[PDB]
């Protein structure tokens, strides 16, 4: 076995960032620096450990994390930062260990005419833990005036959809996400790297 | 900026059904809902739909019964009223929504349907 890191990378199906898709990683192998050097990521920032020495670090476990956010919206990943799409969507942990990776996806997801399948939450009631995801259609009670079930004034929908047109501005261009969070302690270690 | 026209209004008979199909500009990102004005009531939510989207929220009063769809391509929303109760008659504007604040910013005119007993 080797680490199904690419097919992940690549994958056919993304999903919404109000609910995103968790795969456990598990006894194998990864080739990090291959993903490292290659320029199809913009960006491969790396919390906790630099990506340079993440050559031969064993570690306990690994986490693929997929979720679908436009270019503007890149910085929001990060531990510490506010904002909608950061506090009420996927929130990073302050001592997060990993990397998140970005790469403009125009070219396969988007679709002329606009891709509105995917969907991003606005109005939460409250903010989010680290790691939380929220599926809830419940309508928000934002306003004083009870929602009991019915949208209109004072209740709206969670959900909307991002305006992904390929002709949009670079700025609100369609990016995909993976997050890696590592965890590092003595005990057997499933990705143990290539030693 | 966003406008909508909606067709399709006119008396029925009891039970029957009349396809209310509106024709939008603009859309694909917006999302879309229709609201009825009762002969004394205010507008309450009868249903809405997003872009590319199943998700839809309905009255209980209209559960079960009225169903939409989005063409995506003649920029046009779609309400098939099934077997409609008498006391239903209403007005029925298409409406779009922005950043929802108070509520939805651009209202459409609208079309008149009534059933007859």
């Amino acid at each position: 076995n080797l680490c199904p890191f690419g097919e992940v990378f690549n994958a056919t199906r993304f999903a919404s960032v109000y609910a995103w898709n968790r795969k456990r990683i598990s006894n194998c192998v990864a080739d990090y620096s291959v993903l490292y050097n290659s320029a199809s990521f913009s960006t491969f920032k790396c919390y906790g450990v630099s990506p340079t020495k993440l050559n031969d670090l064993c570690f306990t476990n690994v986490y693929a994390d997929s979720f679908v956010i436009r270019g503007d919206e890149v910085r929001q990943i990060a531990p510490g930062q506010t904002g909608k799409i950061a506090d009420y969507n996927y929130k990073l942990p302050d001592d997060f260990t990993g990397c998140v990776i970005a790469w403009n996806s125009n070219n396969l997801d988007s679709k002329v005419g606009g891709n509105y399948n995917y969907l991003y939450r606005l109005f939460r009631k409250s903010n989010l833990k680290p790691f939380e995801r929220d599926i809830s259609t419940e309508i928000y009670q934002a306003g004083s005036t009870p929602c009991n079930g019915v949208e209109g004034f004072n209740c709206y929908f969670p959900l909307q959809s991002y305006g992904f047109q390929p002709t949009n501005g670079v700025g609100y261009q369609p990016y995909r996400v993976v997050v890696l969070s590592f965890e590092l302690l003595h005990a057997p270690a499933t990705v143990c790297g290539p030693k | 900026q966003v406008q909508l026209v909606e067709s399709g209004g006119g008396l029925v008979q009891a039970g029957g059904s009349l396809r209310l199909s509106c024709a939008v500009s603009g859309l694909g990102a917006h999302r879309v809902g229709w609201f009825r004005r009762a002969p004394g009531k205010e507008r309450e939510f009868v249903a809405a739909i997003g872009a590319n989207g199943g998700n839809t929220n309905y009255l209980d009063s209209v559960k079960g019964r009225f169903t939409i769809s989005r063409d995506n391509a003649k920029n046009t929303i779609y309400l098939q009223m099934n077997s409609l109760k008498p006391q239903d008659t209403a007005v029925y504007y298409c409406a779009a929504r922005d950043i929802e604040t108070a509520e939805y910013t651009y209202w459409g005119q609208g079309t008149q349907v009534t059933v007859s007993s």
